[PDB]
RNA sequence: UGGAUUCAACGCCGGGAACCUCACCGGGGGCGACGGCAGGAUGAAGGCCAGGCUGAAGGUCUUGCCGGACACGCCGAGAGGAGGUGCAUGGCCGCCGUCAGCUCGUACCGUGAGGCGUCCACUUAAGUGUGGUAACGAGCGAGACCCGCGCCCCCAGUUGCCAGUCCUUCCCGCUGGGGAGGAGGCACUCUGGGGGGACCGCCGGCGAUAAGCCGGAGGAAGGAGCGGGCGACGGUAGGUCAGUAUGCCCCGAAACCCCCGGGCUACACGCGCGCUACAAUGGGCGGGACAAUGGGAUCCGACCCCGAAAGGGGAAGGGAAUCCCCUAAACCCGCCCCCAGUUCGGAUCGCGGGCUGCAACUCGCCCGCGUGAAGCUGGAAUCCCUAGUACCCGCGUGUCAUCAUCGCGCGG
């Protein structure tokens, strides 16, 4: 067994690979508005936390 | 004399205002020249997510809001007044930076 | 210093009738304007109102077709 | 008796024919042909089109001060009609703008503050106001409540 | 549309009426300050809700 | 770096740590922590209900924690201490996590629930409600809402006073969830007294 | 590849997919923690020089290579799974529904299930209230509450504003007037903290004299001022295990992980929502005007230069009331066109020139010349909307390396 180990982690810059929400792990629909990283589902779990408040 | 400006920001009026107050009442303790805190537009990060996961059913979404208030004042710059303006609690939620106009 | 033509031909309209008044002095002049167009000396104080989800960008009550 | 005291459309079309008496300002080997921006459909249906488009940059060096080519830019730019798909703002080509204000400045009338865009000179306004005086006495015969002014 | 003073205004007035009539005048302005010395409110529309009607109690009264 | 960056990486670092944390420290009451950055270094305190369970055996657990918090996190140098509740059972997500806790030791959801109720209301509560919701009683699931007092739901005092805490309870057979509403003794706008 | 199919699917899954995303296809390569089993390091677990295969690969290999070191060659037992199950669940969402409902304590009625209250009449947006009443009281919900807008006062005066004052300077000239820069100061505007103000309060009328409705006055505001947020108990095996969490089943060295390429972008057709139009209530050309919301670090980029354009080079300032994006379009003035498949319309296609990117064929966006498709107002039927609303006009932002006929918002 003389071989060489090919995952191939493969560093994206651009893209919907290259951005990933912190908590979840998801590579779609995330936030980028102010610096965060975040899936829309878990920023509308946690942002009173963050200290967003919902009045309108 | 040149002066100092001392930009501070929160998200809580009444933090803000002790900050403000303690300035106020340690320059007339002394008596250096304010320039009372000027207020600043106050910054409205705004996000609007819709509530769903399913992206089923009607589009309903969440209008979240982050408020950020904003005040500067300008106080000569003595070696004793900056001295105790550093020795200001500066609560947790607030941010400050004290330039200076020279 | 502000939106449109029309908007800025009211409140010039506006500016001027209050300074003709706070100028002369003059109760039947200000009785006068104020039968003719109230609003040439009170503001009108309408505002657009917050466009609302469904098609927001054309209106808060402008809805998409069924 | 000024530039603001006069309408605009008028003093443009008149000192564009007074600036066709000034050397500095020949149009471009590349006139006839372009189109002012990617706006528009159609080349200038007028042969003095460069000249009517140097007094209007010049009036407004006039009255918007130290402003330069981005500036003008999305002045003299505007809407396209961009096929089956809905209608936006484009920004006009700056080389017509440029070269406008670079005979200008050979002519007399703007300089070109280091930062901060271009200025009109002390002529260059004087060309203005005599220009507008002018007008001004000749639809004076008309409005006399502009008379007054 | 419709302004109807909730069970809870109503009652108050009511109250304040029987506890302290020959306080309240038959002026709103009046019976706002009072009502403010009085009861803890801190919403000035309720304040004001609560005055409007003891008011019109006070001239019912007065016409009996 | 402007402001509301600054901001933004503050609650959301905070978060994550409070996400570790809860996890963590499920056995110990934790209802949160507090973060200040001092010069000589950062300092939290951490308010748990069992800070016997956080430091463990002579400071062992508050060792590899801070560890974790300096590593994973950024953090100056962490000052970990810890803190207790001034009233847990008027806390609600203590209180969630416990009749969790429980419904995982095996105990019927009904005992559970209504000797919680009680030991809030005997605590001091002036309102408390509890819903479970998922597969009681068998295979199809459903919800039950545990109540006494007086609970509000809607408004603004709502969205303040009372205290919300959730919680799942990880069983043999399913997640029950496990919502927890706690009113103290604090007054509304109608009172007029 | 899938999910969703009346309301409540079909510019929805923030779903604007070049790779990734991805779950589909063709091919290629890695993965057993813990134990034990075949063994054992003897120089190798693992990486590896030049090449052949290979799309390309120390992947593999005859041929050889050592930096100093254990075990899928075998089992269990697994890691991970965008694999299945949303009729196994949680959480969230939608709909019933911002509807006005849901209940309780005591009393009474009834053998009882249950009833009453919670009914009737007026009234209200409202189980909101008035009155009558075996009901009296209460609670959740509604309302209160929170956010914003609009008028006033106080405070505050920078990065905001510039009227007044002074200074300096440039033009017209009819010697009258206009602008610019410095101190000046917060006047005006503006900003943002705290207060006030509107309550059917006053007059009259209707209803019953009540609840309240209406007209009017005055007022910034007049009838919950306007607009939002907060969505009750509960149901809907509604949708979502393809966001996370999670049971069961399954894969488990492949249904796990990574890479290349393709596809999701195919098209005889049916449908939904929309964009552009079918012209004069206009098209083109040239001139003239007037915004707000928001955003900016490898990011906005003034300003200068180059270029016909798209765009290119350099670059002040700007971590945000300081700089920039940002002089909007509809509108107006003048000139051409004068009711026609046209100076309407811009499908399509050819040639060329560019930007992004690792990559632009499949399959991106932009520019220039050229081409010049249907379409001359639309049956049955159907949608949205009550005031700064609808219609019309453009702009910002989210998505974003580049891509906006979309979403959320902004003003005219
Ligand atoms: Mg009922
Ligand atoms: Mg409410
Ligand atoms: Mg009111
Ligand atoms: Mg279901
Ligand atoms: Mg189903
Ligand atoms: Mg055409
Ligand atoms: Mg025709
Ligand atoms: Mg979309
Ligand atoms: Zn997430």
């Amino acid at each position: 067994m003389a071989k060489a180990d090919y995952n191939k982690r493969k560093p994206r810059k651009f893209g919907k690979g290259a951005r990933r929400c912190v908590r979840c792990g998801q590579y779609g629909p995330v936030i980028r508005v102010h610096g965060l990283m975040l899936c829309r589902h878990c920023f509308r779990e946690i942002a009173p936390k963050l200290g967003f408040k919902k009045y309108e | 004399m040149q002066k100092a400006r001392i930009k501070l920001a929160s998200t809580d009026i009444k933090a803000l205002n002790e900050v403000t107050d303690q300035i106020r009442q340690i320059a007339e303790r002394t008596g250096v020249r304010m320039s009372g805190p000027i207020p600043l537009p106050t910054k409205r990060i705004r996000i609007t997510t819709r509530k769903s996961p399913d992206g089923e059913g009607t589009a309903t979404f969440d209008k979240f809001e982050l408020r950020v208030h904003k005040r500067l004042v300008d106080i000569e710059a003595d070696e004793r007044a900056m001295r105790q303006i550093m020795r200001i609690r500066v609560p947790e939620d607030v941010t400050i930076e004290i330039e200076l106009i020279s | 210093e502000g939106g449109g033509f029309m908007g800025q031909a009211e409140a010039a309209r506006v500016a001027i009738a209050r300074a003709l008044v706070e100028w002369t002095n003059d109760m039947n002049l200000k009785e006068k304007f104020m039968k003719y167009d109230r609003t040439m000396l009170v503001g009108d104080s309408r505002r657009t109102e917050p466009h609302k989800p469904n098609r927001s960008t054309k209106g808060p009550r402008a809805k998409r077709q069924k | 008796a000024t530039v603001y005291d006069v309408p605009g459309d008028l003093l443009v079309e008149r000192t564009a024919k007074a600036l066709k008496e000034v050397e500095a300002i020949k149009p471009p080997e590349w006139a006839p042909f372009v189109k002012t921006g990617r706006h528009k459909e159609r080349i200038p249906e007028q042969e003095d089109w460069w000249y009517y488009r140097v007094a209007s940059i010049f009036r407004k060096i006039y009255i918007d001060g130290p402003v330069g080519i981005e500036r003008l830019r999305t002045w003299y730019g505007g809407r396209k009609n961009r096929g089956h798909a809905p209608e936006h703002f484009y920004k006009a080509g700056g080389s017509i703008i440029r070269k406008a204000l670079q005979q200008l400045e050979a002519a007399g009338f703007v300089q070109k503050v280091p930062g901060e865009g271009r200025i009109v000179t002390p002529q260059g306004q004087s060309f203005l106001d005599r220009i507008a005086t002018e007008l001004k006495k000749e639809l004076e015969e008309q409005l006399p409540e502009l008379k007054k002014y | 549309m419709g302004n109807i003073k909730q069970m809870f205004i109503k009652r108050t007035a009511r109250e304040l009426f029987d506890r302290y009539p020959n306080e309240f005048s038959r002026d709103f302005e009046h019976n706002k300050k009072k009502v403010e010395e009085l009861t803890n409110v801190t919403s000035k529309t309720i304040r004001n809700r609560i005055a409007g009607y003891i008011t019109k109690l006070v001239r019912m009264k007065e016409e009996g | 770096m402007a402001i509301e960056r600054y901001f933004i990486e503050e609650g959301v670092r905070e978060m994550l740590i409070d996400e570790y944390l809860e996890k963590e420290l499920r056995r110990a009451g934790y209802s949160g922590i507090d973060i200040k950055k001092t010069p000589l270094g950062t300092k939290v305190v951490i308010f748990a209900a069992s800070p016997g369970y956080v430091i463990g055996r002579g400071g062992r657990r508050i060792r590899e924690l801070t560890r974790i918090l300096e590593r994973q996190f950024g953090l100056e140098n962490p000052q970990i201490e810890v803190e207790e509740i001034k009233n847990p059972y008027l806390n609600a997500k203590v209180q969630a996590i416990r009749l969790a806790r429980a419904l995982e030791r095996g105990i019927h959801f009904r005992r559970a629930a209504y000797s919680a109720i009680r030991a809030i209301m005997r605590n001091g509560a002036r309102g408390v409600e509890i819903r479970l919701s998922g597969k009681l009683t068998g295979e199809r699931a459903k919800s039950v809402r545990f109540y006494q007092g007086y609970l509000a739901k809607v408004g603004n005092p709502a969205e303040t006073l009372v205290s919300r805490g959730y919680a799942q309870a990880k069983l043999k057979l399913g997640v029950i969830g496990v919502k927890v509403s706690i009113m103290p003794p604090d007054a509304k706008l109608p009172d007029e007294i």
